[PDB]
């Protein structure tokens, strides 16, 4: 893996309609044996640009490339939703191949509340020894939230974990869930369990909660 | 057209020769322009080439694991393979196969591969499979809105990943949102699936999720009911 | 003195892409002078074959004479002239390389053809053609009937014979086929065959020439 491929940026945020630039330098002249490949989460990597300015059969006409020698360019004009992916080049100059690192777009989009619900363990896991209370935040922007556990009015610690989707190829969003996990025993040695969330789209936070047993 | 479908995910134990396989539709691995392709991206970083064989003998593997690949092309099956010898956690990554066309102008011999598959996850471990158990996260007053509900599906302690969900077969897909699995302090890895729903269709329509655990040949549905 | 060829590769002034027509008349050149990334070269994508010796072999020329190796109007009665492609479009319009020939078939049938030349000159003479790999079954039919093709090209220095590969490649000026460009250098008193049915990009001009 002798030939270097480095691409500038590593990510980038953008709105929707604009224009998108990502640049990618090989540590030694490729003429234009230069690829641009376009990767969304769960999908196969799909080739956009061959060549350094071919544009693939059913690829949108706002991709476009650029550049040959030791400077290429893909130009993503009028960036829409489903544009969010990694975008990696790759030079078919000399062997091995050689993926730049990728470059992540983010879409920008004006900030949107969540939505939040709580989950109460079934009696299904409770007939097993362990509780999981679930918080979820659903369709939120921008990522950035803060949840917090609270058991009886006593904020928990060490005893969550928290998992991101990534942003939604249509709304451009995010979605959250915390999942608090507690022994039987632990579980019920305490009536209010409580959910409370904090984000830029709500005015105060907000709280969901139930108490064991209702 | 072409469609490629690597073989299943799950473990290879360290030290161990990990064998995938790529079923190939739409055209013949026999042919003399096309080349196979092998690419893998382990977890965090990016994408690193394998290597490429054609049918009339030509091969090419990545330096960095020459002497531990081995590909070959099955014409019976229409498929083709990779052999990785002596494996350790550094072989921990997606694999990816992939088409592509002998097409000297522009590319190198066997060096643009333009089909690929979706890719499949091999785990280096000495642990063993451990399927997963779900439980529903059912629907109630802390789950509304006004018009809309929230249910799902927690899908617990499972190794290796991945595991696939889907809800009603494949018919919902509008409001559903995966979460990428969290490993756990026992190391056994966790996930919920969600999706929010009217409210008006909660006593009337089924929810059901399925649950693909392919590491351990488990397939397990759940019907989610409002409680 | 240099050999300016503007906007145009090697290949797009030997190929004689439309574009590069205007370059002016030359009969003796020493250094070819080429921009590094000559917008107008094989318009019609393809691997040119043997190219960066054919760039040595004419980077330094004495005499310089195109000729019609095989004329247009009399050297294929059997076979029709092909659209050219929109990938070598001259003045908004559909058109091909000039010192090539993209034989198609005639009704129903594309003939067997056999084309001879016998370098009468007393120079070198500079050949080439092509040959075409349809991205589809569908259009190899629809240009050359015939579903499986060859082209044989022979002289006493030269024997390769060539088979279409149907197959896309990644679009290239919107084009998923491609013409695979050949070329040898004909001495004097030698004779070169051209036999096909079908796929080939025929030799119109040629170039009589003194290396060196
Ligand atoms: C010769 O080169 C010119 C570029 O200098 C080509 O013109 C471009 O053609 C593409 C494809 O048709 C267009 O997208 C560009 O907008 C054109 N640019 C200009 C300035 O005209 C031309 O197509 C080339 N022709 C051949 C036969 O190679
Ligand atoms: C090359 O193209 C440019 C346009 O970009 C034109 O101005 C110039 O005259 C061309 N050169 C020749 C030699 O035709
Ligand atoms: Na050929």
């Amino acid at each position: 893996g002798d030939i270097v491929m480095t691409q500038s940026p590593s990510s980038l945020s953008a709105s929707i309609g604009d224009r998108v630039t990502i640049t990618c330098r090989p540590s030694q002249n490729i003429r234009s044996f230069l690829n641009w490949f376009q990767h969304k989460p769960g999908k196969a990597p799909k080739l956009l640009i061959y060549a350094a300015s071919n544009l693939q059969s059913g690829v949108p006409s706002r991709f476009s490339g650029s550049g040959s020698g030791t400077e290429f360019t893909l130009t993503i004009r009028s960036l829409q939703p489903e544009d969010f992916a990694t975008y990696y080049c790759q030079q078919s100059y000399n062997t091995p191949p050689t993926f730049g690192q990728g470059t992540k777009v983010e879409i920008k989009r004006t900030v949107a509340a969540p939505s939040v619900f709580i989950f109460p363990p079934s009696d299904e896991q409770l007939k097993s020894g362990t509780a999981s209370v679930v918080c979820l935040l659903n369709n939120f922007y921008p990522r950035e939230a803060k949840v917090q556990w609270k058991v009886d009015n006593a904020l928990q610690s060490g005893n969550s974990q928290e998992s991101v989707t990534e942003q939604d190829s249509k709304d451009s969003t995010y979605s959250l869930s915390s999942t608090l996990t507690l022994s039987k025993a632990d579980y019920e040695k305490h009536k209010v369990y409580a959910c409370e969330v904090t984000h830029q789209g709500l005015s105060s936070p907000v709280t969901k909660s139930f108490n064991r047993g209702e | 057209q072409v469609q490629l479908e690597e073989s299943g995910p799950g473990l290879v134990k360290p030290s161990e020769t990990l064998s995938l396989t790529c079923s190939v539709s739409g055209v013949s691995v026999t042919s003399d322009i096309y080349y196979w392709t092998w690419i893998r991206q382990p977890p965090g970083k990016g994408l690193e080439w394998i290597g490429y064989i054609f049918y009339n003998g030509d091969t090419n593997y990545n330096p960095s694991l020459k002497s531990r690949v081995t590909m070959s092309i099955d014409t019976s099956k229409n498929e083709f393979s990779l052999r990785l010898t002596s494996v350790t956690a550094a072989d921990t990554a997606v694999y990816f196969c992939a088409r592509g066309t002998e097409d000297l102008g522009y590319c190198s011999s066997g060096s643009c591969p333009n089909h690929w598959g979706q890719g499949t996850l091999v785990t280096v471990s000495s642990a063993s499979t451990k399927g997963p158990s779900v439980f529903p996260l059912a629907p109630s007053s802390k789950s509304t809105s006004g018009g809309t509900a929230a249910l799902g599906c927690l899908v617990k302690d499972y190794f290796p990943e991945p595991v696939t969900v889907s809800w009603n077969s494949g018919a919902l897909t509008s409001g559903v949102h995966t979460f990428p699995a969290v490993l756990q302090s026992s190391g056994l890895y966790s996930l919920s699936s969600v999706v929010t729903v009217p409210s008006s269709s909660l006593g009337t329509q089924t929810y059901i999720c399925n649950v693909n655990h392919k590491p351990s040949n488990t397939k397990v549905d759940k019907r989610v009911e409002p409680k | 003195a240099p050999l300016q060829l503007g906007n145009c590769s090697v290949a797009g002034w030997i190929l004689g892409n439309p574009e590069c027509e205007l370059l002016i008349s030359r009969e003796s050149w020493s250094y070819i002078v080429e921009k590094p990334n000559p917008e107008n070269g094989t318009c019609y994508p393809g691997h040119f074959a043997d190219y960066e010796e054919l760039r040595e072999q004419l980077s330094s020329v004495s005499s310089f004479e195109r000729f019609e190796i095989f004329p247009k109007e009399s050297s294929w009665p059997n076979h029709t002239q092909n659209g050219g492609s929109n990938s070598c479009s001259h003045n908004g319009e559909s058109s091909f390389y000039k010192n090539l020939l993209w034989l198609t078939k005639s009704g129903s049938l594309y003939p067997n053809l056999s084309k001879s030349y016998a370098n009468n000159k007393e120079k070198e003479v500079l050949v080439l053609w092509g040959v075409h790999h349809p991205p589809t079954i569908q259009e190899q039919t629809s240009l050359y009937v015939k579903e499986n093709a060859y082209v044989s090209v022979v002289s006493s220095h030269y024997s390769r014979k060539f088979t279409p590969e149907i197959a896309k490649r990644p679009k290239v000026r919107d084009q998923e086929g491609r013409i695979n460009y050949y070329w040898t250098l004909l001495e004097p008193g030698d004779t070169i065959i051209f036999e096909a049915n079908g796929n080939l990009i025929a030799p119109r001009y040629a170039f009589a020439l003194s290396r060196g």
